[PDB]
RNA sequence: CGGUCCGGCCGGGAACUCAAAGGAGACUGCCAGUGAUAAACUGGAGGAAGGUGGGGAUGACGUCAAGUCAUCAUGGCCCUUACGACCAGGGCUACACACGUGCUACAAUGGCGCAUACAAAGAGAAGCGACCUCGCGAGAGCAAGCGGACCUCAUAAAGUGCGUCGUAGUCCGGAUUGGAGUCUGCAACUCGACUCCAUGAAGUCGGAAUCGCUAGUAAUCGUGGAUCAGAAUGCCACGGUG
């Protein structure tokens, strides 16, 4: 099986990415797991924003990683190459698990 | 109830009238009372004075009383003599640690001295 | 500094982040510079091309800039001339194959770094603030942008007492935030100092 | 203090310095910026002047000196009174 | 045949399974003299089955995680009460007098810039 | 405050005995949030409270109750060159509050070891009307009558 | 910060990467419970040889446009003014201000 | 459901919890009373939520010639064999004193010892570092697993149960100091943190004065992160009890 890991920051463009390989594994092989969804990373921030002398105005940022686990079933020939040989939008960071 | 020189309350227990030796704590004396085989939870009261003649001898294996107070000034002076960092600030009356004298540093100073 | 600056807050609703790429912890501020530099390097070599908004991205380690300008004429020159000049110094700076793409700016009177920039080269040639202000609100206007708030700051004219002055014409919601404000901001660099920029473009609410 | 696996501490030139003043002899005050260094039992009776931050002050050494350093005889504070 | 409902409390999410039977209260495969040592959220959870008089009518297995003692009580109550408008219907017109079937939403308030804790901003002088 | 009366929140009733006002006193007695001891201690001398008396333990703290509630309070107003106590009727339940707040006041003055001894022994003399918690009870009467010529 | 302590700075990296595989060489001798001692005082005093700007302790973060000493974070490799303002401007990705 | 090493562990099961994505939901929308036939207000009705449900972000024109030329940028002035540059050592940590902000306390709603229950939110590759062994201990050795809903940091503490102290400067309090160490780091003297043994100040609730807070709030209890080789009682987050 292959296990598919998607990591973006654009929940609507990893959900643009994920509806898309589910169609390549789709046509080409068999019996696409799902579209699983993982916990998503928010990892804030906080910094001064004064140049000088404000401890109390801050700006707290964040960033939300969007998490997306796809498996693969059964692998055809036609599954890893034309899959490989598919390639995604930037921001979206995808991560093959063969076996 | 008269151990290594000084006397011992009876009405305590025996862990903690122990620590009315210079040179004793919690840790050490239940270091003492398990080489003497004698329980914790009893007191200085209803022992036999040959539990005590025992506990008189595991007292003595270690530094008390009277070695121990010359030991720590033997230690000052030997930092008096030198005339080091650790000695300076032993003879100033200054906290020798590296704690800070600009401010709360009124256990090694005493109270404050007012500016007359 | 008392108001937001109206394009980040604005990131997750209606307006688009200028890099839109992915990476780890540890290739994070190497790429970050990686952008930075790239930035730095086009915005001192297309100065005289009326160059907007630089975006940039970054699939399969291959990064792709794609310039806004309002006109591409002299920032391609002959077909690749310039463009691939300037392909080569990108790949020798991001450490990657590159590539450059170029979308035009249809209405360059709405593009707040354009009237920015439009006012900043008239201050640096020595022209009256007040009309510089006015010419760039009435351009605006008439194209069609439903409000525009100009603004300029500090040593008008060198004058030693430095203050700032904003015109406004239609209505300029900074506070909605579904509210299409274009907002960026130049600097003059005169002989009597520094002269600060501000414009707010609005377009119309994007109704998600 | 340093750790026992590590072992003291000393400059490599200062070392070397003590290695030859005690071969040849010399009574002359060795001034030293080594004031990190810890003293060792062959600097017994020599004169080395360590520096405090503006001058060199001469420390000889004593038996009691072995195991400190070379800073805590060069005080780096002049400190006199407020009245 | 058995009737589910789910409660949640400050951080807690109960699984309260309803079976008629003799009145076993199984929370996390132990008792609940065994589960609940404070005896107030012993009550909490015996509210609903005692408003109503279902103590010995009904069997029970719960399950619940996360929060604290009282946190893991109230969401439990909330769950049985959740779970028992499944089993009659005609119960919802006391619970909600009973001030039960509401899911109290007081989360905890976040800490905040400059002020020490949620409401709490640190000293003030003048001078 | 300025705009509204309020609308004020619902007390639990306590585990033992159903009592709403029970649990308003466990409540008073419970500092740092920890209302598993404050639940201890006062079921601990309500205990040993009925056990001198032979009551219901309910019964029996309300008659200590009954002796330290205020019937007249005074509070300050100062329209004139001085501050003027008038002395204002107390509604039942300031008077319910006011009681049991003394009856705690005066049980971490008393020199006794367990808080459940310092608190039985306050209750068991506030039904016999001596203690601390009565005499702030007099001082609250004392200075009503003394004041009463203001209203 | 100034021109020179920027200079310093990238000093202090290369450096850092030139002896960077013989100080792990030594600290392998005498963090080993089963070596000579002698070895052990020879690698001590071999790691006293080396230039001080090797070590990676000496460096200190800067921010990588200003070289502002304080405010650093490490995974923007900025100072705490310079993400505010490429943070406002878009060129952080997934960067925005959060409320929760 | 079946099976068991009684462990969701293992066949499995997709319900449930949860994880996100999309959508529904609350609008004075309805009912009654008041109101100037209005705005609106009061009440109850359903409902998870009722009138802005709670919390955040969001800070008008301006004010204080407010702050910052030491993040950066920049007019003008100044320095250019020094006001620039390099290195070692020192200092930024001094100490008759005055103030701010905090931490821990003055104990019995507690200290202590044993046993035991319940969290959330995070970080992790020059990193997090199980298990096992050694050490009283901080730690050390060997060393899995992990770029992480998997593994690790990491056993939550307050609590409860039992025992203990029994009002004392105490089995309260922990300063100070001596001795012995560990770890980080070229290097812990000035000037680090931590551990062990010993030491056991002041302090018995605080003058005039003064601060915070209206509900999951104050109060209290632990947890994590940023910075960072190491180095918080600060700061930023998180849940428990309430
Ligand atoms: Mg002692
Ligand atoms: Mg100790
Ligand atoms: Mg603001
Ligand atoms: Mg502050
Ligand atoms: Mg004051
Ligand atoms: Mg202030
Ligand atoms: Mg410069
Ligand atoms: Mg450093
Ligand atoms: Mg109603
Ligand atoms: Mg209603
Ligand atoms: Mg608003
Ligand atoms: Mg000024
Ligand atoms: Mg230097
Ligand atoms: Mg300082
Ligand atoms: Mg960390
Ligand atoms: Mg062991
Ligand atoms: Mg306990
Ligand atoms: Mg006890
Ligand atoms: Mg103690
Ligand atoms: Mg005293
Ligand atoms: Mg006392
Ligand atoms: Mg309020
Ligand atoms: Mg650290
Ligand atoms: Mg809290």
């Amino acid at each position: 099986r292959i296990r598919i890991r998607l990591k973006a920051f654009d929940h609507r463009l990893i959900d643009q990415a994920t509806a898309e390989i589910v169609e390549t594994a789709k046509r080409t092989g068999a019996q696409v797991r799902g579209p699983i969804p993982l916990p998503t990373r928010k990892e804030r921030f906080t910094v001064l924003i004064s140049p000088h002398v404000n401890k109390d105005a801050r700006d707290q940022y964040e960033i939300r990683t969007h998490l997306r686990l796809v498996d693969i079933v059964e692998p055809t020939e036609k599954t890893v190459d034309a899959l490989m040989r598919l390639d995604l939008a930037a921001g979206v960071d995808v991560q093959i698990s063969l076996g | 109830a008269r151990i290594a020189g000084i006397n011992i309350p009876d009405h305590k227990h025996a862990v903690i009238a122990l620590t009315s030796i210079y040179g004793v704590g919690k840790t050490r004396s239940k270091a003492i009372l398990a080489a003497a085989g004698i329980a914790e939870d009893v007191k200085i009261s209803e022992l036999s004075e040959g539990q005590i003649d025992t506990l008189r001898d595991e007292v003595a294996k270690f530094v008390v009383e009277g070695d121990l107070r010359r030991e720590i000034s033997m230690s000052i002076k030997r930092l008096m003599d030198l005339g080091c960092y650790r000695g300076l600030r032993h003879r100033r009356g200054l906290p020798v640690r590296g704690q800070r004298t600009k401010t709360n540093a009124r256990t090694r100073k005493g109270p404050r001295k007012p500016i007359k | 500094g008392q108001k937001v600056h109206p394009n980040g807050i604005r990131l997750g609703i209606v307006k688009p982040w200028n890099s839109t790429w992915f990476a780890n912890t540890k290739e994070f501020a190497d790429n970050l510079d990686s952008d930075f530099k790239v930035r730095q390097y086009l915005t001192k070599e297309l100065a005289k091309a009326s160059v907007s908004r630089i975006v940039i991205e970054r699939p399969a380690k291959s990064i792709r800039v794609t310039i806004h300008t309002a006109r591409p004429g002299i920032v391609i020159g002959k077909k690749g001339e310039d463009v691939e000049k300037l392909r080569k110094v990108v790949a020798d700076i991001a450490g990657v194959p590159a590539q450059i793409n170029i979308a035009e700016v249809r209405k360059p009177e709405l593009d707040a770094k354009l009237v920015a920039d439009s006012i900043t080269s008239q201050l640096e040639r020595r022209v009256m603030f007040r009309r510089a202000m006015k010419r760039a609100v009435q351009n605006a206007m008439r194209l069609g942008a439903k409000g525009i708030k100009v603004e300029v700051s500090g040593r008008l004219g060198g004058a030693e007492i430095a203050r700032t002055e904003w015109y406004r014409e239609g209505r300029v919601p900074l506070h909605t935030l579904r509210a299409d404000i274009d907002y960026n901001t130049s600097e003059a660099h005169t002989t009597y100092g520094v002269i600060g920029v501000k414009v707010w473009i609005f377009k119309g609410e994007i109704l998600g | 203090p340093r750790s026992l696996k590590k072992g003291p501490f000393i400059d490599l030139h200062l070392l070397k310095k003590v290695e030859k003043a005690v071969e040849s002899g010399d009574k002359k005050p060795l001034r030293t910026w080594s004031r990190r260094s810890t003293i060792f039992p062959n600097m017994i009776g020599l004169t080395i002047a360590v520096h405090n931050g503006r001058q060199h002050v001469p420390v000889f050494v004593t038996d009691e000196m072995v195991g400190h350093k070379l800073g805590e005889f060069a005080p780096t504070r002049t400190y006199r009174g407020h009245a | 045949n058995q009737y589910y409902g789910t409660g949640r409390r400050k951080s807690s999410a109960a699984r309260v399974f309803i079976k008629p039977g003799n009145g076993k209260i199984v929370i996390n495969q132990r008792s609940l003299e065994q589960y609940f040592g404070r005896e107030t959220a012993r009550m909490v959870v015996r509210q609903p089955l005692e408003l109503v008089d279902m103590v010995e009518k009904l069997d029970l297995y719960i399950t619940v995680k996360g929060g604290g003692i009282s946190g893991q009580a109230g969401a439990i109550r909330h769950g049985i009460t959740r779970a028992l408008m499944e089993y009659d219907e005609s119960l919802r017109s006391e619970l909600r007098k009973a001030g039960f079937v509401t899911r109290d939403a007081r989360q905890v308030e976040r800490k905040k810039v400059g002020l020490r804790k949620a409401r709490r901003r640190p000293q003030f002088s003048k001078r | 405050p300025r705009r509204r009366v309020i609308g004020q929140r619902k007390i639990l009733p306590d585990p033992k005995f159903g009592s709403e006002l029970l649990a308003k006193f466990v409540n008073i007695l419970m500092v740092d949030g920890k209302k598993s001891t404050a639940e201890s201690i006062v079921y601990s001398a309500l205990e040993t409270l009925a056990q001198r008396s032979g009551k219901s333990e309910l019964e029996a703290f309300e008659v200590a109750l009954e002796n330290v509630r205020p019937t007249v309070e005074v509070k300050s107003r100062r329209v004139g060159g001085s501050t003027y106590q008038v002395p204002v009727e107390v509604r039942p339940v300031r008077r319910n509050a006011l009681a049991m707040r003394w009856i705690v006041e005066a049980a971490r003055k008393r020199g006794d070891k367990s808080m459940a001894l310092r608190l039985a022994n306050e209750l068991s003399d506030a039904a016999e009307n001596k203690g601390t918690a009565v005499k702030k009870r007099e001082d609250v009467h004392r200075m009503a009558e003394a004041n009463k010529a203001f209203a | 910060a100034k021109q020179s302590m920027k200079a310093r700075e990238v000093k202090r990296v290369a450096l850092a990467d030139k002896y960077f595989a013989k100080r792990a060489e030594l600290k392998a001798i005498i963090s080993d419970v089963n070596a000579s001692d002698e070895d052990r005082w020879n690698a001590v005093l071999k790691l006293q040889t080396l230039p001080r700007d090797s070590s990676p302790s000496r460096q200190r973060n800067r921010c990588r446009q200003t070289g502002r000493p304080h405010g650093f974070l490490r995974k923007f490799g900025l100072s705490r003014i310079k993400v505010r303002e490429a943070a406002m401007r878009g060129e952080i990705p997934g960067l925005k201000k959060a409320s929760w």
